């Protein structure tokens, strides 16, 4: 189990980003 | 060189895409569900479209007391039937 | 030669002349204090501490003298409005004189230290080079600061041997210099408790003495000496500048929000007292207490001190000024003469109406009258053609209670409207606008001007800190980088640890 | 008296003079309206 | 030998992402400020603090989302999550505007972190710390606009809110209430920013158009080597060109580049001073002579008085919705309006 | 008369402006996009009233 | 208008009539001059930071460069070495030609777009309009910051040229 | 006197343009 | 350089330039004090800010009569 | 005694201490493992 | 297999880019439908 500073840096940004984009995508179909 | 393996070697690698063709759709779908199940609303206290006003009310539920603001918000939410 | 912005660097390895320069700076500052005090005494009008106190008159050093117990003039008056007082030597004039003389002496000492720069004291016994042992100097000077701080707390502020400090009631009606006991409980850290100021100086003084003795007796760790460049006086300049901008931000803060050391009788009320209608609330409380005790409206309102009413007026709000609107507040709305009394507005049906007050944000503000429940009942229309709430339509009248207009009622729309216009500023006053040729435009108080100056200076001094910290820690390269700077230290792949040539 | 060894000659070249005067004059052109108010 | 020295060794390794001692402060605070902004603009409302929708979840777009300031009633509360207002409740904390102070503060300490990074890397590489020094201007601007300015006003509410349209609103508010365009410190700011852009453009273009031919390619980018000793463009030809076009020209490369530091850095610092003034409403709002004349003379008109009319319009028409805690009710008849409009 | 409504706006220093308030004022809205050189005016006084300087400059 | 306050008048009325702040070309313009200022300071500070030592402490570092000298006066490898570590190695320009081209292109293109912003709002193709874009389930308008901007713009609109309009729409 | 002041400063600036251009220290190649 | 009576008296106070304690010396203790100082500042800040609210501590002009 | 906000103060204090402590424990541990060879 | 180059970078770029286009496109669609559409 070996991480690097770069792996961590990359993923702390990338993981939430994909998650958030999923959320926002979903939001496009919300109707009042 | 910094010591780590080049990104263009990784994002063209089969291993990388094996990992991420699973992890990326999974994360995406998870965020999707975070919204579509309505959990986001309840985590962040965000009004649903039917929850900005009670039916005949037309005044913003503006917080006016610093130290019982929590209670004031709870009261406002109670006022939505 | 030296560029113009580096001329003073000739002082860096010349302790004697550095002391001369510092002496000259001190002389200049002391002289400024003396001069400023003299100018203020030459312009200050002591005849009305109620409606014309110092903070209305653009007084800046007068309140600092008053704060620590200098309240009287050799001419016989005092800032609390007393007569036939003997202030002793330490009148405002005495303080000024003292500062002037101090200035003179510091000037002469500067000359002497400048001419006799080459003192043995400044030389290192070993090398014979100019050398200041800055860590021990820090010990000595901290010890001194501690003794002086402690003494100020224990003798001056307590009144044990000294005058005490300015204190007042929560509405700044009855301020005076009093001895203050230290407060040793948690309320000691309440900014509005003077006892806390006393306790502070006693305890922090003691701590200063002990830490001073430590810094006198214990040499710095090699690692700290190296890391902070304790052989380089510029390091001291950097950290001193940091401490100073910290301090400057703090005094800006307590001047703007108020504390026990920024009394409203010396510096004027705060903007937040207007925001929260502090004085209006106290006034209404007194009036209601009076009515409940059986007084008539005229009686209840006439029992309100002019001073209290004057605090409830936006012309005294320090957040109503202008950067280039110069001089005393009196130069704007005028020299306050008298409270006109409380204006009560009513419509043709006798409902009491209340003028919506101007918030500090607004240079101009409309005139709108509501009932107790906030329903609009009257106003001054812009467009007239579809007006529903004009004073004429609604039959608005105004009656006055207390003050000069007590018992009077006005019914003609122009007059009623004029007083309404004044009512957006809070309580209404008569002003002398001819004496200073006042222009009717609000100016800020010394609370405002002080806060401005010190927030700006603090911020600039942040840059000073950064610059001199940089100069200290990068002394080796500040004429340029090493001409043979190997392409293995600045490039990648060569070293494990950055900078470290051995890896 | 021994001469002080810490002394240094001072310089302002012509270009610095022109820059400085430009700065002063333009600052004055800017702030004067506010000075007259 | 010695955990401190071992740790220092590790922190300062030349890895893809330099960490440093400064990184210990920088990375968490910057990550939290950015993360806070993305979380808030994606999911969080401003209903209870402003009467505003402010997230993608509510239907806002990129231009209109924001993490908004707390309600005016919060004063200058730190609004800590575990503080007396939210009392540990994350949801209420979001509803009370906790994310605004979260982002402003983690962001401030993050800026401290970054400037410290600039110092640490400069020190390790062996160059002078002018980059950090220059970063003092962003610092001054952030601190004066996001911290000092609201601290002078009634509350955090009047701080800028973190969003595109929110920032635009901040601009228009400053015009209407502060007459900020009239302020000589803002003007110096503008001169530094536009002058900076001018220098960027003109310097870049000049270097690119006085290049020596150092290769045979018609694309001239390949004809450069980082280790080469020679200047890649002609300072002499550049100097003659500008001397003949504009009358004056740089002749000293070192002065040119220092000046490029000096202009925008000095500009931003001056604007910061102006904003510190505005914290106290200490505005450059009026010219008194103008007002005395115009008050006495109904035919005297300048662009200054015209702009004050515009400001009065802004204040009257925007205040009731922009300042809901005041509960402003301005009847139609008191709204200032010109003919017809 | 910038907006062509006989409401003349003062731009110059001698007529009550400082450096910040002063301006050469745009030509009249009654002119619109019409070419208004000096020789189209009946006089320099007319020319000045209608903002001729602006167009020339 | 050819004057300082007149320039501000122009800006405010422009905002009333075109919502220029919400126009992407003006936003690109802002990115251009903010960016220009940033890169100006950045470049200045990096080159300044990597000047080769040619002077003593009592003289200006500028005397270390002589007009027309053939050698570059600073260490671009040191400068790049700092900048790449400050971000990551590849955001940095090691090529001075590409770097200076960027310095030219960013503000020039951004300002081109600013110019086109004014020039197309000239034909009343205006900034984004999200006035009342968010509505709740009943149909109540939920204001966004766009709607507050609209309140300010309304103030400007109704007050400007207060005696010039006789008809309800300001159509030019 | 205000007008005189503004015009004076402006005039000094133009004069300075003249000297800065035609009476600059001449650039010299080494 | 010139000796004076007062110079002679003051001499020992400016005679240990550059003298240091070995290694880290009292740095740990210093660290402790700095920490305590930080906590102290956090406390008075939060009290002034009404983020920390204490019995008998009324942070208002209405503190004392 | 201990008000709610004082309790909260202790909670924030402790939270921050735990964060800094964990951070430094981890950093020191990693640095101990991943030593620079000289 | 962590072998770097097994998938041609131009295909990766094309696919990724098309993806970006798709998602941004979905967001712009969302500007005209549902919440934020003004309808
Ligand atoms: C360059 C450096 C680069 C790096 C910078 C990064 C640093 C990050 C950390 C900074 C943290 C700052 C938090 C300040 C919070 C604050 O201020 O919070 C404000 C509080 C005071 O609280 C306010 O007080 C006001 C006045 O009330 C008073 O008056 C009222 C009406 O009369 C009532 O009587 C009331 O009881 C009484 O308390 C109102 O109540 C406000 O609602 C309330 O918020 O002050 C306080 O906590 C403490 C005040 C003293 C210390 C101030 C130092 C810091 C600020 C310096 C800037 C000054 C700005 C002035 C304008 C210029
Ligand atoms: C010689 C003794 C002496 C005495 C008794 C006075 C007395 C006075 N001075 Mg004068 N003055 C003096 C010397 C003196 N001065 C000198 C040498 C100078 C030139 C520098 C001045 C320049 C001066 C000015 C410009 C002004 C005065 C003013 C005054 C009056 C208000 C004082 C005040 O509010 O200070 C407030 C003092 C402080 C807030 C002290 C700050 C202490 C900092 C925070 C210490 C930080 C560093 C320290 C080492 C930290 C660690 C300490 C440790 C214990 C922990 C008062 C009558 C005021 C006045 O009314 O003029 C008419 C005023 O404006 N003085
Ligand atoms: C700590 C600083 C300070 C503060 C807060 C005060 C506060 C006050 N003074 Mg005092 N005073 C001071 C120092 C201070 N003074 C000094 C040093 C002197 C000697 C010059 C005086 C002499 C003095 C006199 C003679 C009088 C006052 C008066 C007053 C009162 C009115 C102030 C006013 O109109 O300001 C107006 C403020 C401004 C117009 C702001 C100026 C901002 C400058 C010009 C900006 C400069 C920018 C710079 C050039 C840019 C460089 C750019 C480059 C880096 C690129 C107010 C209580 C008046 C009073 O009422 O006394 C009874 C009064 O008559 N003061
Ligand atoms: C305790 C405060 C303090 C002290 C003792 C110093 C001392 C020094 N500074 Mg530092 N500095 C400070 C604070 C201080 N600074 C602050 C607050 C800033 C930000 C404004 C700076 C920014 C700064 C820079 C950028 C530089 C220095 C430099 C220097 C060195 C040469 C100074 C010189 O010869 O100027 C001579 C100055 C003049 C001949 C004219 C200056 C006129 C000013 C601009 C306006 C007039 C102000 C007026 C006279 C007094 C107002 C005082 C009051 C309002 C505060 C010297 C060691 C220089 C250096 O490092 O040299 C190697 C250098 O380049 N300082
Ligand atoms: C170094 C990185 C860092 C920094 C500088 C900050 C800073 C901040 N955070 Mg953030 N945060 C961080 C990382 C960081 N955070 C991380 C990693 C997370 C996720 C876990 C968070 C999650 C977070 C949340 C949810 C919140 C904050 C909040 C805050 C603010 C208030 C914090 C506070 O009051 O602490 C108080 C505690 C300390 C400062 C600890 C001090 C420990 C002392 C020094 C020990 C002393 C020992 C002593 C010397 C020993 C003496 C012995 C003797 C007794 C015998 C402050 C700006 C709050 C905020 O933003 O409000 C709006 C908030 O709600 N943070
Ligand atoms: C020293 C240099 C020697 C020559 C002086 C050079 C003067 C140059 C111009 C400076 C004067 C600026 C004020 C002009 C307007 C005026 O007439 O004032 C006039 C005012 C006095 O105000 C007068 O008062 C009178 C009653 O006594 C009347 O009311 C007059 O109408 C009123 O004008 O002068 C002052 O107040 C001077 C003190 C100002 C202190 C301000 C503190 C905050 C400033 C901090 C700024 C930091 C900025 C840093 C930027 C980097
Ligand atoms: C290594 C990996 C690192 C990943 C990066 C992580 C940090 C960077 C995060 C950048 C965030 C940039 C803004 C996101 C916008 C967004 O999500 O829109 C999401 C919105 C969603 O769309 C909205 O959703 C609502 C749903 O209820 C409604 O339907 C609205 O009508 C609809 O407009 O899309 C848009 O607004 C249109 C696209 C606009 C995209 C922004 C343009 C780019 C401007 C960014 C400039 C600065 C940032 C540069 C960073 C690089
Ligand atoms: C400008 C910004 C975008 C530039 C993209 C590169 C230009 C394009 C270019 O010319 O080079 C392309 C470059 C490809 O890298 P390589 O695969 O060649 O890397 C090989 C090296 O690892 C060998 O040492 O792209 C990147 O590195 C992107 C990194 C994004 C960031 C990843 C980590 C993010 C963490 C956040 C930042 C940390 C440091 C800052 C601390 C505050
Ligand atoms: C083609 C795109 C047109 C707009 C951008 C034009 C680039 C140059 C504009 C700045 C000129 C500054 C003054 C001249 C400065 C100067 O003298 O430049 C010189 C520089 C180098 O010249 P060379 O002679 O080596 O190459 C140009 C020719 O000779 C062909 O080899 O020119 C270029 O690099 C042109 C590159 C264009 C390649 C296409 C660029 C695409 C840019 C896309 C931007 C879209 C952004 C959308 C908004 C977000
Ligand atoms: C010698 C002698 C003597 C005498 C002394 C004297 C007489 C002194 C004086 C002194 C003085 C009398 C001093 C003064 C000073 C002053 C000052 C030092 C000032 C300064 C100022 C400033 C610095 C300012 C600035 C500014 C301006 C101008 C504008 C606005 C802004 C500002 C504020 C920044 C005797 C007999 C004692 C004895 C011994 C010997
Ligand atoms: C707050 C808080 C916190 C934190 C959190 C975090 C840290 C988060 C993060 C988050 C994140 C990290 C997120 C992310 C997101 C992202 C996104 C959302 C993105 C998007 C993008 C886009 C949309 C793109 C666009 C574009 C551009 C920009 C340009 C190019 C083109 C395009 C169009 C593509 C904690 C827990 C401590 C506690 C509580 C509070
Ligand atoms: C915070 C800085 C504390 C330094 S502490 C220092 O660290 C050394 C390990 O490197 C120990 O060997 C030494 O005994 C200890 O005093
Ligand atoms: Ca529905
Ligand atoms: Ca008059
Ligand atoms: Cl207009
Ligand atoms: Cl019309
Ligand atoms: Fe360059
Ligand atoms: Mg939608």
């Amino acid at each position: 189990p070996i991480f690097t500073v770069r792996w961590v840096a990359v993923h702390t940004l990338a993981v939430p980003t994909i998650f958030f984009l999923g959320a926002i995508a979903a939001m496009q179909f919300i109707q009042r | 060189t910094t010591g780590e393996r080049p990104f263009s070697d990784i994002i063209t690698s089969v291993r990388y895409w094996v990992i991420h063709s699973i992890t990326i759709p999974a994360l995406f779908i998870a965020g999707w569900l975070f919204v579509s199940t309505g959990l986001a609303y309840d985590v962040f206290g965000t009004p649903r479209p039917d929850s900005y006003y009670a039916q005949e009310q037309r005044s913003i539920p503006l917080v006016t007391d610093r130290f019982e603001a929590k209670q004031q918000v709870e009261t406002f939410l109670e006022q939505l039937k | 030669g030296l560029p113009w912005y580096r001329v003073h660097t000739v002082l860096i390895n010349d302790p004697g002349r550095l002391i001369a320069a510092h002496l000259m700076h001190t002389a200049l500052v002391a002289g400024w204090a003396g001069s400023m005090a003299l100018y203020e005494l030459a312009t200050f009008d002591p005849s009305d501490p109620v409606l014309n106190p110092m903070w209305r008159q653009g007084m800046f050093v007068l309140p600092f003298m008053a704060r620590l117990g200098v309240t009287g003039s050799w001419s016989g008056w005092s800032i609390t409005g007393e007569t036939g007082i003997d202030p002793g030597f330490w009148s405002f004039e005495g303080v000024a004189l003292a500062h002037i003389v101090l200035s003179g002496l510091l000037f002469l000492a500067a000359c002497w230290h400048w001419v006799y720069w080459d003192l043995e004291l400044f030389r290192d016994p070993r090398t014979g080079e100019p050398a200041l042992d800055l860590p021990k100097m820090f010990g000595i000077h901290l010890f001194l600061a501690g003794l002086l701080c402690f003494g100020f707390g224990a003798f001056h502020l307590t009144g044990l041997f000294g005058p005490g400090m300015w204190v007042s009631d929560p509405y700044g009606l009855t301020g005076s210099v009093q001895p203050v006991a230290p407060e040793w409980g948690p309320d000691g850290f309440n900014p509005y408790n003077p006892g806390g100021v006393v306790a502070h100086h006693i305890a922090a003084g003691i701590v200063g003495i002990i830490a001073g003795l430590f810094h006198i007796l214990v040499r710095p760790p090699q690692r700290l000496y190296k890391a902070l460049r304790m052989g380089n006086i510029e390091t001291v300049l950097s950290s001193s500048i940091a401490a100073v901008f910290f301090a400057a931000f703090v005094v800006a803060g307590t001047m703007w929000y108020g504390s026990a050391t920024t009394p409203i009788e010396l510096f004027g009320p705060t903007r937040y007292q207007w925001d929260s209608s502090y004085f209006q609330q106290e006034i209404n409380r007194r009036v209601q207490a009076s009515l409940a005790s059986g007084a008539t409206l005229e009686e209840a309102w006439s029992a309100i001190p002019e001073k209290l009413a004057f605090y409830d007026y936006i012309g005294n709000n320090p957040a109503k000024g202008g950067l280039f609107r110069t001089g005393p507040m009196n130069k704007g709305d005028g020299i306050a003469q008298a409270w006109k009394g409380h204006a009560v507005f009513r419509n043709k049906e006798g409902e009491e109406l209340f003028v919506r007050r101007m918030p500090a944000f607004f240079e101009s503000f409309p005139v709108i009258l509501t009932d107790k429940n906030g329903v609009v009942k009257a106003d001054i229309p812009f467009r007239r053609a579809e007006s529903k709430y004009s004073f004429e339509q609604q039959g608005v009248t105004v009656s006055f209670y207390g003050g000069e207009l007590n018992g009077q009622t006005f019914t003609d729309p122009p007059t009623v409207k004029s007083y309404a216009r004044k009512a957006i500023f809070g309580e209404i006053f008569e002003f002398d606008t001819e004496t200073l040729n006042s222009d009717g435009i609000f100016r800020t108080s010394p609370r405002g001007w002080f806060t401005f100056a010190h927030a700006v200076f603090a911020l600039l001094f942040f840059f000073g800190h950064i610059w001199h910290g940089a100069r200290t820690l990068f002394r080796d390269v500040f004429s340029g980088i090493d001409p043979e700077l190997s392409p293995e230290q600045v490039e990648w792949g060569f070293y494990q640890k950055v900078g470290d040539v051995t890896t | 008296m021994e001469p002080n060894p810490n002394r240094q000659p001072v310089e302002l070249n012509r270009t610095s003079l022109y820059l400085g005067l430009l700065l002063i004059l333009v600052l004055a052109l800017l702030f004067s309206s506010y000075f007259f108010n | 030998r010695g955990w401190f020295d071992i740790l220092d060794d590790w922190l300062k390794r030349d890895r893809f992402v330099f960490v440093g001692w400064s990184g210990i402060l920088l990375f968490p605070c910057a990550y939290l400020a950015l993360g806070g902004w993305l979380t808030g603009t994606t999911f969080v409302t401003s209903w209870y603090t402003h009467g505003l929708a402010s997230s993608y979840l509510e239907g806002c777009n990129f231009l209109t989302v924001a993490v908004s300031t707390p309600a005016n009633s919060m004063g200058h509360s730190l609004l800590l999550l575990w503080g007396p207002e939210a009392q540990g409740d994350f949801t209420r904390w979001c509803q009370l505007g906790g994310l605004w102070t979260f982002i402003a503060l983690h962001g401030a300490f993050g800026l401290i972190g970054f400037m410290l990074r600039q110092f640490e890397i400069a020190r390790l590489v062996g160059v002078r710390p002018y980059n950090a020094i220059a970063f003092s201007a962003p610092i001054a601007v952030f601190v004066s606009v996001f911290l000092i300015y609201p601290l002078g006003q009634s509350s955090w509410f009047f701080a800028p809110s973190f969003g595109v349209a929110a920032i635009f609103r901040f601009l228009l508010f400053f015009q209407g209430f502060h007459n900020w365009t009239l302020n000589p410190f803002h003007m110096m700011g503008v001169a530094g920013v536009l002058g900076g852009a001018l220098l960027c453009a003109i310097h870049g273009a000049t270097v690119e158009n006085t290049l020596f031919q150092d290769g045979e390619g018609a694309s001239t980018f390949r004809a450069f080597n980082p280790t080469q000793a020679e200047e890649t463009y002609s300072m002499v030809t550049a100097n003659r060109f500008w001397s003949q076009i504009f009358g004056i020209a740089f002749s000293n490369k070192r002065w040119l580049h220092f000046f490029m530091l000096f202009v925008p850095v000095t500009g931003l610092w001056m604007s910061a001073i102006g904003v510190v003034g505005l914290a106290l409403n200490l505005r450059s709002y009026d010219f008194i002579s103008q007002e005395i004349r115009a008050a006495e003379d109904p035919e005297f008109e300048t662009f200054y008085t015209k702009n004050l009319l515009l400001n009065e319009g802004i204040r009257a028409w925007m205040a009731p919705q922009d300042q809901p805690h005041e509960n402003f009710v301005f009847p139609e008849e008191v709204l200032p309006r010109g003919n017809a409009l | 008369d910038i907006d062509g409504i006989r409401e003349p706006v003062s731009g110059s220093l001698l007529y009550g402006n400082n450096i910040i308030t002063g301006a050469v004022v745009p030509s009249s809205n009654a002119i619109g996009l019409h070419f208004y050189p000096i020789w189209e005016a009946a006089s320099l006084d007319e020319w000045l009233y209608n903002g001729g300087p602006y167009q020339l400059i | 208008p050819l004057g300082i306050s007149g320039t501000f008048n122009f800006m405010i009325v422009f905002q009333a009539e075109h919502n220029i702040l919400m126009h992407p070309f003006h936003q690109l313009g802002v990115a251009g001059v903010f960016g220009g200022a940033l890169f100006c300071a950045m470049h200045g500070s990096l080159v300044t930071s990597s000047l080769i030592r040619e002077t003593t402490e009592t003289e200006s570092a500028n005397y270390g460069y002589k007009f027309g000298q053939e050698e570059e006066t600073y260490n671009i490898v040191a400068a790049h070495g700092y900048f790449g570590r400050l971000i990551f190695q590849y955001a940095s320009f090691n090529n001075s030609r590409s770097l200076h081209f960027f310095l030219a292109a960013w503000p020039v293109v951004g300002v081109w777009f600013a110019a086109l912003g004014i020039s197309t709002m000239a034909f009343n193709l205006n900034g984004f309009n999200f006035n009342h874009s968010v509505i709740d389930a009943k149909g109540n308008v939920i204001n966004t910051w766009a709607d507050i901007i609209n309140r300010a713009n309304l103030g400007m609109e109704v007050m400007h040229e207060r005696n010039a309009h006789n008809f309800p729409l300001d159509l030019a | 006197m205000e007008t005189i002041t503004y015009v004076f400063i402006f005039a000094c600036i133009i004069a300075l343009f003249f000297f800065a251009i035609f009476f600059r220290e001449p650039p010299r190649i080494t | 350089a010139r000796r004076t009576w007062l110079g002679d008296i003051l001499r020992p106070l400016n005679s240990e330039y550059g003298k240091v304690a070995p290694g880290w010396g009292t740095t740990p203790l210093m660290a402790v004090f700095m920490g305590l100082f930080l906590v102290f500042l956090l406390i008075i800040l939060e009290i002034y800010n009404s983020t920390l609210i204490l019995d008998g501590v009324n942070v208002s002009w209405k503190a004392l009569g | 005694t201990i008000t709610p906000s004082l309790k909260g103060f202790f909670i924030g204090l402790l939270s921050g201490a735990v964060v800094l402590g964990l951070t430094f424990a981890v950093l020191i541990a990693i640095s101990q493992i991943d030593k620079v060879q000289r | 297999m962590s072998e770097g180059g097994r998938i041609p970078l131009w295909i990766v770029a094309t696919v990724a880019g098309m993806g970006v286009i798709v998602i941004v496109g979905l967001f712009f669609y969302g500007a005209y439908a549902g919440l934020g559409s003004s309808l």
